[PDB]
């Protein structure tokens, strides 16, 4: 006996928990462009010297599927949108009956509409007829002479989307608060979530920018060893299946279309930026993707769902069946306009049990969206006026369900990006936050004076 | 041993660099730093810095009335019961992370607060009753 | 006596139980606990939790520059005037309770915190420069 | 002598009365003082606050852990290198302002702060080991 | 006729009772901060202003 309590401040101890996070990007493109949609106007800047220790002798259980950082992620996203779309054009005088016929296309596919209507001008007792065009899908039909309808007027309101907002994706730091720490995983072969052997403290993460894709992720993170496979669940078939690449198979998606900026003020100030008559030929949006990079990374991705999927069963790979042809395709947005490339194409390969050609991908676009599924408001896309090329790295798969098929054999994973939250995941499944502690009670013979 | 280096070392390993923990953690963040700053990034900025203080000062209180102002370890009057604990001298402090010692009294963890409360504060200021001027 | 337990008590007995009333004033209020956060809720919320720290620390930064960083009873060097109470050694503390005492000093408070910077600190941390290394 | 009465004295002088400028600059601003509440002025209000105290703590964390809790003055056991400055005793402290001597350590003044941690608290804290209970 | 803001921008009638007359509205320093005044009465351009407050 004989022994004393004494106190530390300063003890490295914590516990699962999650609060608030902050933006971090350096310098990028203030000047020469701005105004955009992620970065806001001015977020707090990152500094260049990484923040990073490698932690020893430390096996911290991670969890990515039920991880809050995701979570705060999505919520941030979705709350910065809005506030970058509230001080803009509102198109409300846009509903108005449309009297639309087909393009000219020498009396004989179609897929857009030299459409028209009447909207108001400058002064409000005065009204003007003008002449602009429209998508296939972002009109349907009302009931001789065709006179279609915006197909949001039916159900949402509108707002357009400020020309000078860049859509373009940057890297945007989450950096932890103060007594807070950002740990991250630093095991290669991170299987599902268990104990991550090696783990490094960090305070700002990597550069991670919010790439809104669908069925297939772009520009994301790997790091190395075969093509990883994550789900939150491995024996339900119902659960969505992250997919990463252990190489990045390079893409180019673009539209054809040399379009033209039509202004039309509606009201006093704002102005309607529609679609003018096409120059130079019209022609079908393309992504292509190398035929013979993507024979290799189907078949590296099987290999490891073999021993993940007992290894004796067949590959079925099929098109996106079901859905909607938003959530079903590769719908992206780059370089401005909204891109929904065909999938079918790529998945009709089947491999089971032991200058150059590239593969082509048909796509239309959408100027009317209002993605993840949320009905409050929707927005219009201003054409770019000019050239489009995408060019982005594919670095990730979004597979779903096969089915209920009862024991047997035969299955695979279609894809399916149901969610607009588990496109973070492919980011963030190595991180987590824990609440710092720096109290820690210890005994020891010790005892300062007697009478004080 | 830059921030957390001794996160998986021998509690004694980390109480020998507990100063660098210490350090980091109150100021690091690097909080400091269309014409409107109502964006949803300074809001956020604005609160995970009032936590950062009020984290922060929720512990510097406790110290305060533990006579530990600016000391960062204190040997506290107050002796060790030993149901918080069976293990030896060296049997913990050899063989146990910081970690591991914060689950083995979390249990109990307040009721040593309360209690270091007492004697080394509410009783060791009284005592000078007698002592001070005599 | 779990808060204020002696608020009617006597100065004495209020002086034996300090610590707690200490204690609850920072940390009480649990204050740690449609897509928005703007509500009218939160940011009543946030400014009730700024004065929660800028009031403790109007406080705790006097009790610095008086040597009690850590104390909750210094006896300081300061004579007391006479001017200010003419009441002797058992008339207070044996019968008012501090409500009292606070309205009697309220009037010359100020003029007491003045003098208590330049005689314990200002004085005393320079009456080193002799003894500190000699 | 109201507040930085000595910024343009000796550093002697300013060193004789340096209570002063600590007092009023965590209390200073006054920040205690249609239906809205959420007007320009509210929200610059606020900021400037927060800053306050997160600019006060900032300083105020760096002295906790140089055991100068509740002391405007240390005298720290950490040697001076010749370095930093090669003026003798009566130099500096009776021909330079703070101001002046403020830009001839700020190239070297971090060395100055993580060796202060070490010897005046990562060791001391540590060298009652042996001497605590013996 | 026509308003002429109508061609470039919109409008907002000004509030009846909103007073536009200029009352002296100080600017103060924030805690840890102080504003300098230069007392020098001849400071031309901006230079080293010997009297300070
Ligand atoms: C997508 O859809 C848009 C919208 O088109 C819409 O429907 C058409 C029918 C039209 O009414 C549009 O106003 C409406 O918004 C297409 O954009 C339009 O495409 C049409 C295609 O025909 C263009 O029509 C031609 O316009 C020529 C010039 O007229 C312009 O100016 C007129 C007033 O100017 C007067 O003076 C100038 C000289 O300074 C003369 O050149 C002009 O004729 C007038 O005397 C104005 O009223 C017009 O709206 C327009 O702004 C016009 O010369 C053409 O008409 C000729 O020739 C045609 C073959 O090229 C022939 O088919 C016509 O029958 C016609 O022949 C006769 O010409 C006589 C000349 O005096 C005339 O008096 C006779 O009446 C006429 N015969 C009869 C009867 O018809 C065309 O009318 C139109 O300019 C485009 N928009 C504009 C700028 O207004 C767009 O092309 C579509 N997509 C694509 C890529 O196809
Ligand atoms: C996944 O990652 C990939 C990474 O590749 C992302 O894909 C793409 O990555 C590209 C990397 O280069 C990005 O390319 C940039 O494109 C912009 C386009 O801006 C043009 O148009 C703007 C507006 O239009 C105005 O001007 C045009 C004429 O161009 C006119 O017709 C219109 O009417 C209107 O007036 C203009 O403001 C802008 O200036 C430009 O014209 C481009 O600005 C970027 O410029 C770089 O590269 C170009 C071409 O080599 C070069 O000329 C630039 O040089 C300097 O000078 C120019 C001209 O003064 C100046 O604008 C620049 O600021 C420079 O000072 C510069 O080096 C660049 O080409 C692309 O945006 C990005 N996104 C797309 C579309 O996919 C991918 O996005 C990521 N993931 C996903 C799928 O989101
Ligand atoms: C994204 O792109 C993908 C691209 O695939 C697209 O998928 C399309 O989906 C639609 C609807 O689901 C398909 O639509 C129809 O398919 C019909 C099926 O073929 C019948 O007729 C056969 C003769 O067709 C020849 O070509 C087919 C390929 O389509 C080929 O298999 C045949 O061998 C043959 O060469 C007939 O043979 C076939 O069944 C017999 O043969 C098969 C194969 O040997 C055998 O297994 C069976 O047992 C049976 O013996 C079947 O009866 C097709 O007929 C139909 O229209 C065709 O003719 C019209 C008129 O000329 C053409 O205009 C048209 O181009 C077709 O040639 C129609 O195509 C479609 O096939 C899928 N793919 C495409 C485009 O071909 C997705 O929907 C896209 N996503 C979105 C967003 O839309
Ligand atoms: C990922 O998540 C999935 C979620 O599905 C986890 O998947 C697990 O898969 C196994 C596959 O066998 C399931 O096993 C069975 O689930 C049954 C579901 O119960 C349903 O029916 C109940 C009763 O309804 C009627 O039909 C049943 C049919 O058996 C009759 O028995 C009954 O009399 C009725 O006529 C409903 O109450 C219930 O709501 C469902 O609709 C279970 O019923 C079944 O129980 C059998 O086995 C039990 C465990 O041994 C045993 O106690 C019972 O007595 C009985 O023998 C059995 O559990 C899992 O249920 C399923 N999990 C979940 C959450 O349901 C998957 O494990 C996870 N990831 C992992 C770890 O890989
Ligand atoms: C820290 O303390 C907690 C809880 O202890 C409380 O807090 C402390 C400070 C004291 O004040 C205690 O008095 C308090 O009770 C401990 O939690 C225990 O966790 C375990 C595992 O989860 C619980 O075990 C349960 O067992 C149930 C089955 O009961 C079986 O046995 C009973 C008795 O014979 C029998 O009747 C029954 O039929 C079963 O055979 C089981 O159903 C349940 O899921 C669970 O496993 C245990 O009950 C908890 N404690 C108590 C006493 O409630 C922590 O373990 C402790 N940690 C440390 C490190 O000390
Ligand atoms: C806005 O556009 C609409 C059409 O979407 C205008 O409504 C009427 O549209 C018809 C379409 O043929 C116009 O045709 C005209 O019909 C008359 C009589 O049948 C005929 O003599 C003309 O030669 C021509 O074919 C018609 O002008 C137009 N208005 C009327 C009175 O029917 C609508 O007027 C436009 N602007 C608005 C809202 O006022
Ligand atoms: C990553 O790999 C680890 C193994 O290193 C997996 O842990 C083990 O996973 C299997 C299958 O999921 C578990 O077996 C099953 O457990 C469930 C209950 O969860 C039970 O219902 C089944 O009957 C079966 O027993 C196993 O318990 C689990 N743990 C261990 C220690 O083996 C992990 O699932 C993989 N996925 C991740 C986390 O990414
Ligand atoms: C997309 O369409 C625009 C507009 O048509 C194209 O711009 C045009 O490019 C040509 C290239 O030679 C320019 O050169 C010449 O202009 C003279 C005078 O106007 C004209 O007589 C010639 O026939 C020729 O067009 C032309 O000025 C320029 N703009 C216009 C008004 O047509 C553009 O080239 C197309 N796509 C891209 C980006 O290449
Ligand atoms: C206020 O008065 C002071 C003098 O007490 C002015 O300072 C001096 O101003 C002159 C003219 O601006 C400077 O001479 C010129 O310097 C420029 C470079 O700045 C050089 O390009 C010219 O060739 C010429 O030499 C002079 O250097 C400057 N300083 C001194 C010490 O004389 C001041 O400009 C006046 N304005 C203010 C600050 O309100
Ligand atoms: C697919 O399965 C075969 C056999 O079912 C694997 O070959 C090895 O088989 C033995 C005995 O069944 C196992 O103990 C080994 O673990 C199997 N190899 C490994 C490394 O898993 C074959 O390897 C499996 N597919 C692949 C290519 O991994
Ligand atoms: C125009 O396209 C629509 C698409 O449904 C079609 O119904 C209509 O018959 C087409 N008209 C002509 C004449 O091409
Ligand atoms: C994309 O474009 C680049 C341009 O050099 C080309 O080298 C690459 O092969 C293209 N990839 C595909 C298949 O689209
Ligand atoms: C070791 O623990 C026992 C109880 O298990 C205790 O009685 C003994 O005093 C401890 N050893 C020392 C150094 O006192």
């Amino acid at each position: 006996e004989n022994l004393w309590v004494t106190v530390y401040y300063g003890v490295p101890v914590w516990k699962d928990a999650e609060t608030t996070l902050f933006c971090a990007s350096d310098a990028k493109a203030y000047e020469t462009e701005k105004h955009n949609v992620w970065a806001t106007h001015a977020c707090v800047p990152t500094d260049p010297n990484p923040q990073e220790i490698h932690l020893e002798n430390v096996t911290e259980e991670f969890n990515m599927w039920k991880n809050n950082m995701v979570e705060q992620m999505h919520t941030d996203i979705i709350s910065l949108w809005d506030q970058s779309l509230k001080p803009c054009v509102k198109l409300t005088p846009l509903c108005v009956t449309l009297q639309c016929t087909n393009v000219t296309n020498n009396i004989t596919r179609t897929e857009l509409k030299n459409c028209s209507f009447n909207m108001t001008t400058e002064l409000r007792d005065k009204k003007q007829k003008v002449y602009s065009l429209f998508y296939r899908l972002d009109v349907v039909q009302i009931n001789s002479n065709k006179e279609y309808r915006l197909i949001n007027c039916n159900t949402s309101a509108i707002t357009q989307a400020c020309p000078k907002v860049s859509f373009e994706p940057i890297p945007i730091h989450y950096c932890a608060p103060a007594g807070f720490a950002i740990l991250k995983c630093k095991d290669k072969k991170f299987n599902g979530t268990g104990p991550c052997p090696s783990v490094s403290t960090v305070q700002c993460t990597h550069g991670i920018k919010p790439v809104v894709s669908t069925q297939l992720l772009l520009n994301g993170s790997l790091a190395e060893e075969e093509v990883m496979i994550r789900s939150e669940n491995i024996t339900n078939n119902a659960k969505n299946i992250l997919v990463q690449f252990n190489t990045p198979v390079q893409i180019n998606c673009t539209r054809p279309n040399n379009n033209t900026r039509k202004s039309i003020r509606i009201g006093p100030g704002q102005a309607f930026y529609a679609t003018g008559d096409i120059i130079g030929d019209i022609r079908q949006a393309h992504c292509n993707v190398s035929k013979a990079t993507w024979n290799e990374t189907l078949g590296k991705v099987v290999k490891q769902l073999r021993k993940h999927f007992g290894n004796n069963t067949i590959i079925r790979f099929a098109n996106s069946s079901g859905g909607d042809l938003e959530v079903t395709t590769h719908s992206f947005n780059c370089g401005g306009e909204f891109f929904y490339c065909n999938t079918s194409g790529l998945f009709n390969s089947t491999w089971i049990s032991n200058s150059n050609d590239s593969i082509t991908l048909p796509c239309r676009i959408k100027q009317i969206i209002n993605m993840w599924q949320r009905i409050g408001q929707a927005m219009y896309a201003p054409p770019i006026q000019g050239v489009i090329r995408c060019v982005s790295n594919i670095t990730g798969l979004i597979l779903t369900r096969d089915g209920g098929s009862t024991n047997s054999t035969t299955e695979t994973f279609r894809p399916g990006g149901g969610d607009m939250r588990d496109n973070w995941r492919s980011e963030l499944y190595k991180y987590k936050v824990v609440k710092i502690e720096p109290l820690g009670v210890a005994p020891t013979r010790c005892k300062r004076r007697v009478v004080g | 041993l830059g921030f957390l280096g001794a996160a998986g070392s021998t509690m004694g390993a980390a109480s020998m660099t507990l100063t660098v923990q210490a350090r980091n953690l109150l100021s690091g963040i690097v909080q400091q730093q269309h014409l409107l700053k109502l964006t949803v990034w300074g809001i956020k900025q604005l609160q995970a810095r009032v936590l950062a203080v009020e984290r922060y000062l929720r512990d510097q209180q406790l110290l305060g009335i533990w006579g530990c102002s600016g000391k960062l370890i204190c040997c506290t009057n107050v002796p060790w019961n030993s149901s918080w604990s069976n293990r030896n001298l060296s049997e913990i402090w050899d063989n146990m992370t910081w970690l591991q010692w914060d689950k083995e009294i979390s249990n109990y963890t307040q009721i040593i607060y309360g209690l270091l409360e007492e004697s080394q504060n509410q009783q060791e200021k009284n005592e000078q009753d007698l002592l001070a001027l005599d």
